């Protein structure tokens, strides 16, 4: 059996991951302070990266990337965009910024009927080998109160004569690829003594010309209830069992 | 760094005598005392337990003690009985009658100063004395009562040296008298205070191992001692042979004993054998931790290991040894305390014990050892509540309060072993 | 990248490279004091032992 | 010639001392009988190798070293080994019973009996020094002698030689090779006691060196002989500046002014490359760019940690072999673009470089292949504070239950010295954090 610990009980995502892992009959959960674990589902604040990868005979994997804070706190994110040569002036997709002060989108795309404003959240997963996996299911937080990609796509076809892939998704795959390639040297664990994966939540907004802008990145996202079951199994399949194998593809591999 | 061995009583002299036979074969020493071994590894650290003599013969640094002459004469009539220094036989004629008080207070007091004089002569010869090693039983009179007396008086003369005992616990399955719980509770009070490390060889466990594992329907004392001499050979390996770990008694005590009173170790051995296939290193490891291979009738899954020391003997891949030892800890990490990091230490020796080509010996300081002290405390109270058989002790000058003090000190020991079983 | 203070020898060279610029002794008495305060504590607890053994 | 005294304490110190002085003798052409044919100055000289070796009228070169172990078994094999003729019997000092992996036993109980003996035999060496620089001290954190007796020795060397500088090479405890369960206790105690008496301390984590021998030399179960001959390679390139003609790190004072701006933060992280197996029949000779790149990979460091999430205060690169200056400036250029190297703001971002042309020497028949160029990078990064955090966490797990404390107070120590030394380490962890954030 493989062993894991859970040190963030308030995590709705990895709670479901803990359930599925235990249901395998090949994973068993240890006490939080038990060091002899394979997989850590660690805390959000002051996660002790410095003590991982030091137990002999144990391959250790954690569900966070040390240094990902540089992309998930909006203060760090704006500093990263302006200073980074790999981005900087080339960003036509990050609103001008100096919480912190940013421009406002005068011209949002308005879903109708009802003149509705929205933002889009897609979930991205980065495994221990820094392959970038975009979850084919996203969701628009419309102003339940959630529109999914099948509806939004058919709206785009019948309202504006284009598809979700061409109008918006292309830019999204470019933005996700661009930020994560930037900090890859800073946070990769490819030749470290422990390994990292992490689930990310990218938030986008679309203006009235079908141009996508990046609002913020969240390092500990929740999912939509409809989709919890499919994404959490993919985390186990692609990020956890890839390292600890057992006895369709809901993801899109973003190439680099 | 020399060790002085002392054996007291029938059980102590019998398990002690088998111990010296076993290790004398491993070091290639014959009953005449002369050496006939192939490897100079056998002679390298032989000074720990043997004294070099004229004609380059080796004489065990052993003192044989009893209050009856019979057992000593049988050791002298034994195969290796000639090897023991004739002066190191210290005996009397009265006997102790399975009465702790006769060994500790009355009959034993006369002989004790004689034994200490033999100890002193051996000690003065020593260049650097590690400490002492005592084989005895806790349920008789001589080993239980006079043995704990000698420990008390050795500590007075040598306060800085280490006291290590192999103590055989009584069991109704292999019993001599109904007063064995009285003798055992009284002795444990002493061992708690005056020893640094005690191996709990439980006669109940030895009987069960002979019965249900080795399929011996009615075991002899020799059958049990065969298990004891194997364990005693396994746990002294790192003292007698050069290895990766060149060990002594104090370093063992420092690393195995987190709190001074919790120094009662569960021995274990694999493979269990009756008086040609060799075990693969994974088999050795699985059996060595198996409760069915413990020399104390305690379920280690009912407790948690505070510390663990394990020995492997034979020619095997040290890589596979630590892959397998790490595997058990990583697979059963619940049963090891999280507040003592890396509390399992393995050693490897190339020379296997006679007969087997691969072997594993286990020394555990597990909190499950309190099952053994509960059992002896339950038998003790059943009698003491009604003061039964107590006149055999009050007629030798003892008081009921001294029984009360031992009962409660041992019941404290059990609660202390339970404190840490639940601490986080 | 500037290179500074190159010193050559028969055995080797030494230099510096810059990419970006910037932006009570305890006495023998005291140690011997605590060294003896520990030995007095040692022999105190031994005396307590030899008196516990005398009783 | 300003001279240097080496002191080796405990088993780890004595056997690593064995590794280096054996290597030193190969690098300087000194035979196990003390004879040096390259040396035509018979009986004297102000050469740079005389900083480490004295000369007899019989032309013998003897180490300016002293070995100290409270147990004789390990120093005895130096007395009967291949380099027995090398040392005078007086500079090999042994006691009767060791410290039983107990800091307090080595510091107080057994330390007080032998402290004056070695300081006498040290001063015998210093009286033969026209201008003593200081001392190189080799020991383990976990050993009772290596922790307890060293910290007493470092205390009394500060009194008797307050002007001279003390450099420390320390073996940090690793469970894969550790012998004792209380090594975190000894480590915190000796570090606290020695902190203000050591001018510079190079830690070597046994686990780092262990997995380098597994990964790069392809040894399934490394021994101390493997680890030490690797360790000595790093030790040799660190001390190479004092034994050969150089301009970089020619005196022990330079190690401080170059690497240690903050007295307490005097623990530089060392990174060495290449480590090539001798069994590898044909090894691609790694360029200067490739072995300078490797110095920033965590897998080649002496302490497992990630410098990417700390900040540098200094950085030396010591090259041994066929290395030309503009070769390294091109390699420095390319790696600064592709790696996360944040110096602190109040320090310049750069490197001090020394090149010694003589390639690394390896032990014949050893498991290290001879390479034509190698590099050792000493870097004072705050990421080394992780190694403290790990050690302190282990200390905290045991001390909350007071496990094994009685062995220490039984030797006359006070229970408060534990929490004293522990909050010194709690202060050391925050001093690191303030610099690096
Ligand atoms: N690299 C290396 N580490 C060693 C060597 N010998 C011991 N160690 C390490 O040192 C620690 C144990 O300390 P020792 O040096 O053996 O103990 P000591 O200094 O002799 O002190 P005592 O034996 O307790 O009196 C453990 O962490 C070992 O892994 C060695 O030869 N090379
Ligand atoms: N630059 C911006 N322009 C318009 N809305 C923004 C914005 N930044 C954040 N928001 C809004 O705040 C929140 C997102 O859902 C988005 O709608
Ligand atoms: N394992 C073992 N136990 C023994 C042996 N002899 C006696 N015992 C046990 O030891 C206890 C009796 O102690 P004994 O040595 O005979 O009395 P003593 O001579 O006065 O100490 C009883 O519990 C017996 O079961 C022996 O040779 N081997
Ligand atoms: C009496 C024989 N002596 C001896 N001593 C050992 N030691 C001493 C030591 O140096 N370290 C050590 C650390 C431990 O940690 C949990 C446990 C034990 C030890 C030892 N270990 C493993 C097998 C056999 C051993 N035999
Ligand atoms: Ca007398
Ligand atoms: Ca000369
Ligand atoms: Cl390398
Ligand atoms: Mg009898
Ligand atoms: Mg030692």
């Amino acid at each position: 059996m493989y062993t894991f610990v859970v040190r963030d009980e308030n995590s709705s995502v990895y709670a479901e991951v803990s359930r599925l892992l235990l249901a395998t009959g090949q994973w068993k959960r240890l006490r939080k302070d038990n060091p002899r674990f394979n997989l850590m589902l660690g805390e959000r604040n002051r996660l002790p990266f410095g003590r991982l990868g030091h137990e002999p005979g144990l391959v250790q994997l954690v569900n966070y990337y040390r240094g990902a804070d540089k992309l998930c706190r909006k203060a760090s994110l704006v500093k990263l965009i302006k200073t980074s040569p790999e981005l900087s002036e080339s960003c036509t997709w990050f609103p001008e910024s100096y919480h912190v002060i940013q421009k406002y989108l005068e011209k949002p795309l308005l879903l109708e009927p009802g003149h509705r404003k929205f933002d889009i959240r897609s979930w991205v997963l980065v495994d221990h080998l820094y392959n970038i996996y975009l979850y084919r299911e996203g969701v628009l937080r419309t102003s339940g109160n959630e529109m999914f990609f099948e509806e939004f796509n058919q709206y785009l076809m019948d309202a504006l004569n284009t598809t979700l892939e061409n109008s918006i998704l292309l830019q999204i795959k470019h933005i996700i690829r661009s930020c994560l390639m930037c900090i890859e040297p800073a946070i990769s664990t490819k030749h470290l003594h422990y390994q990292s994966f992490q689930l990310f939540g990218f938030d986008f907004m679309v203006d009235e010309e079908l141009k996508v802008w990046l609002i913020e990145v969240n390092g500990a996202p929740a999912c939509a209830q409809k989709l919890y079951a499919e994404l959490c199994q993919g985390i186990v399949d692609v990020a956890i069992s890839s390292v600890f194998p057992l006895a369709t593809s809901i993801f899109i591999k973003l190439h680099h | 760094r020399e060790i002085v061995h002392i054996q007291a009583g029938q059980c102590g002299n019998q398990i002690g005598a088998k111990f010296w036979e076993v290790i004398s074969d491993e070091h290639g020493i014959d009953p005449t005392g002369s050496y006939h071994g192939d490897s100079d590894l056998q002679l390298e650290r032989i000074n720990v337990y043997y004294n070099e003599a004229t004609g380059n013969k080796y004489v065990p640094r052993a003192i044989l003690v009893d209050l009856e002459p019979g057992t000593m004469d049988s050791v002298r009539s034994g195969p290796f009985g000639q090897i023991f220094r004739p002066d190191n036989f210290v005996f009397g004629q009265s006997g102790a009658g399975n009465n702790w008080a006769k060994g500790h207070y009355t009959e034993g007091a006369e002989l004790v100063d004689s034994v200490l004089d033999v100890v002193r002569k051996e000690s003065e010869s020593c260049d650097c004395l590690q400490g002492f090693q005592l084989t005895h039983s806790l349920g008789g009179g001589t080993g239980s009562g006079m043995g704990t007396l000698l420990i008390s008086k050795i500590r007075e003369e040598y306060p800085d040296r280490i006291m290590n005992t192999f103590s055989v616990m009584p069991s109704p399955k292999v019993s001599d008298t109904v007063v064995e719980p009285y003798n055992a509770t009284l002795s444990v009070h002493q061992l708690v205070e005056n020893t640094d490390e005690t191996y709990c060889i439980d006669n109940e466990a030895l009987y069960d191992i002979c019965f249900r594992t080795l399929k011996l329907t009615t075991p002899t004392y020799g059958d049990l001692n065969h298990l004891v001499s194997a364990t005693m050979s396994g746990v002294t390996t790192c003292l007698r042979f050069p290895g990766q770990l060149n060990a002594d008694l104090r370093k063992l005590a420092v690393n195995m004993v987190p709190f001074p009173r919790l120094h009662f170790f569960m021995p274990g051995f694999a493979p269990l054998t009756s008086r040609y296939r060799a075990l693969t290193v994974p088999e050795l490891t699985q059996q060595m931790f198996d409760s069915k291979n413990m020399m104390a009738a305690c379920d280690p899954r009912h407790g948690r290991y505070l510390t663990v020391a394990a020995i492997f003997r034979g020619r095997m891949s040290m890589k596979e040894v630590d892959e397998q030892m790490l595997n058990v800890q990583n697979k059963n990490s619940s049963y090891f305390v999280e507040w003592i990091p890396n509390n399992v230490k393995t050693a490897v020796c190339d020379i296997p014990p006679r007969g087997l080509k691969m072997s594993a010996t286990f020394i555990g300081n597990s909190t499950a050892i309190q099952e053994l002290f509960k059992r002896i405390s339950e038998q003790f109270t059943a009698m003491f509540r009604r003061k039964a058989f107590l006149h055999w002790y009050t007629g030798e000058g003892m008081d009921e309060m001294e029984f009360t003090e031992a009962e409660s000190n041992m019941n404290d020991l059990v609660s202390e072993y339970q404190q840490y079983q639940d601490a986080t | 990248m500037e290179v500074i203070e190159l010193n050559k020898c028969t055995s080797g060279q030494s230099f510096e490279v810059i990419l970006k610029p910037p932006s009570r002794d305890p006495s023998l008495e005291e140690i011997q004091k605590k060294l003896e305060a520990a030995e007095e504590r040692r022999k105190y607890q031994e005396a307590e032992l030899l008196k516990h053994l005398a009783e | 010639m300003r001279e240097c005294i080496s002191i080796h304490v405990g088993q780890a110190g004595v056997q690593i001392g064995n590794a280096c002085w054996e290597l030193y003798c190969l690098e300087h052409g000194i035979q196990p009988d003390g004879q040096m044919p390259s040396d035509k100055t018979i009986g004297g000289g102000d050469d740079s190798f005389n900083t480490f070796f004295s000369e007899t009228g019989a032309g013998k070169h003897v180490p300016r070293a002293v070995f100290v172990d409270l147990e004789p078994t390990v120093i005895d094999e130096v007395r009967t080994g291949t380099y027995r003729q090398l040392f005078h019997p007086e500079q090999l000092i042994t006691g009767k019973e060791d410290a039983a992996n107990n800091y307090a036993r080595g510091h107080y109980t057994i330390g007080k009996e032998i402290i004056d003996l070695v300081l006498d035999r040290i001063r015998k060496l210093a009286d033969q020094c026209t201008g003593l620089q200081g001392f190189l001290v080799f020991h383990s954190f976990g050993g009772g002698t290596g922790s307890g007796f060293t910290s007493l020795l470092m205390e009394r060397l500060s009194v008797d030689y307050g002007k001279k500088s003390k450099l420390e090479f320390s073996i940090y405890p690793a469970p894969q090779v550790s012998t004792a369960v209380v090594e975190p206790y000894n480590s915190i105690l000796t570090t606290h006691t020695t902190l203000e008496h050591s001018d510079c301390a190079f830690m070597v984590d046994n686990e780092a060196i262990y997995d380098i021998c597994r990964r790069n030399l392809d040894i399934e179960r490394p021994t101390y002989t493997n680890l030490n001959r690797l360790i000595s390679q790093i030790v040799s390139s660190i001390t190479a500046s004092l034994r050969f003609d150089g301009a970089l790190n020619v005196d022990l004072t330079e190690f401080q002014t170059n690497l240690v701006p903050y007295p307490r933060i005097h623990f530089p992280l060392a990174t060495y490359a290449p480590v090539i197996s001798a069994e590898k029949a044909y090894h691609e000779q790694l360029s200067v760019a490739e072995i300078t790149n490797a110095c920033f990979e965590p897998a080649n460091q002496m302490v497992k940690c990630d410098p990417r999430h700390g900040k540098y205060m200094a950085c030396c690169l010591l090259y041994r072999g066929d290395v030309v200056p503009k070769d390294v400036n091109a390699a420095i250029a390319t790696i600064k673009t592709k790696r996360s190297i944040q110096f602190v703001d109040w320090c310049p971002t750069g490197f001090k470089v020394g090149i010694n042309y003589q390639p690394p020497t390896v032990v014949p028949g050893g498991d290290l292949a001879k390479v034509q160029r190698a590099v050792c990078m000493l870097s004072n990064t705050t990421a080394i504070a992780e190694a403290w955090a790990r050690l302190d966490h282990k200390f905290d797990l045991m001390y909350a239950k007071r496990a094994f404390v009685h062995w220490y107070v039984g030797e006359g120590m006070e229970e408060g010295e534990f929490s004293e030394a522990r909050e010194d380490m709690a202060a050391l962890e925050k001093d690191y954090e303030e610099v690096g954030v």
